[PDB]
């Protein structure tokens, strides 16, 4: 098996390496391998350290022992992507592939979420389901804690999703839905998410009451 | 340790035939291209390159794409007597910079008989 790390980090203008280990420089040819989000890969290196003429020349690859390292050196906010080792080993006549690491630009400073609530629709609530949807929007760094409150803490009733750092901005947004039944819903009155993030001195509560 | 096998050490062909050149290896490991010369000097001429390149006069005997393969064999069609020679069968291991030589086969000497 190939491994390398979950994720690396870098300043724009800066160098970051990516390495893969679990191979064996003799028995085993390596490629590089680009990925947005569910889309086809692109491939930035083969055999080891050649680069196809459409891919810049920012993008180089090594091997040695039992590792194989892409370097980019330049790092652009644009090279936010996640990096597949791909090898060829020829004991085997297989094609092992590593996890993935996420490359992280740190470019921006912290910036913290503006926070937004969104009540259920009439027309959802007739279909006898209370949706509630939290925004986090266009912070930085990844990490944020919500918590959902009907003043009472819920738990097991929420799910959430991230992007993944913007092209342009480095920031990400998340939202959590909270779902209940009408009935539910109906009962109680003081809807809330709570936003804890490094950006925000302080949790950040947004609330709406039932009927206003 | 990988050996290079030329089981042919002189080939007669006959002018505007087909000329086979044979090799074999014995192991995949070390990782690496063979390529054929004429020639084994510094002024050796490439024939085939199993990494890239175009060789119109050149097909492989074998299937190269299949991962178990391990004939190189190759034949030139429409030989003419500027062809004649000895040829060489060799295998690259990886290197940095530049690939690197690892083993030859001992040769084979074509030889044209004209017209």
């Amino acid at each position: 098996e190939l491994t390398q790390p979950p994720s690396v980090s870098v300043s724009p203008g800066q160098t970051a390496r990516i390495t893969c280990s679990g191979g064996s420089y003799s028995s085993y040819y390596y490629a590089w391998y680009q990925q947005k989000p569910g889309q086809a890969p692109v491939t930035l290196i083969y055999s080891d350290d050649k680069r196809p003429s459409n891919i810049p020349e920012r993008f180089s690859g090594s091997s040695s022992g039992t590792t194989v390292t892409l370097t980019i050196t330049g790092v652009q906010a644009e090279d936010e992507a996640d990096y597949y080792c791909g090898g060829y080993d020829q004991s085997s006549y297989t094609n092992p592939f590593g996890g993935g690491t996420k490359l992280t630009v740190l470019g921006q400073p912290k910036a913290a979420p503006s926070v937004t609530l969104f009540p259920p629709s009439s027309e959802e609530l007739q279909a006898n389901k209370a949706t509630l949807v939290c925004l986090i929007s266009d912070f930085y760094p990844g990490a944020v804690t919500v918590a959902w409150k009907a003043d009472s803490s819920p738990v097991k009733a929420g799910v959430e999703t991230t992007t993944p750092s913007k092209q342009s901005n480095n920031k990400y947004a998340a939202s959590s839905y909270l779902s209940l039944t009408p009935e539910q819903w109906k009962s109680h009155r003081s809807y809330s998410c709570q936003v804890t993030h490094e950006g925000s001195t302080v949790e950040k509560t947004v609330a709406p009451t039932e009927c206003s | 340790e990988l050996q290079v096998i030329q089981p042919d050490k002189s080939v007669l062909v006959a002018a505007g035939e087909t000329a086979t050149l044979r090799c074999t290896a014995t192991s995949l490991i070390p990782v690496g291209p063979i390529q054929w010369f004429r020639g084994a000097g510094p002024g050796r001429e490439l024939i085939y390159n199993q990494k890239e390149g175009h060789f119109p006069r050149v097909t492989t005997v074998s299937d190269l794409t299949k991962r178990n393969n391990m004939d190189f064999s190759i034949r030139i069609g429409a030989i003419t007597p500027a062809d004649a020679g000895t040829y060489y069968c060799v295998k690259f291991r990886k290197g940095s910079p530049d690939d690197v030589e690892f083993k030859s086969g001992a040769g084979t000497e074509l030889s044209v008989r004209a017209k």
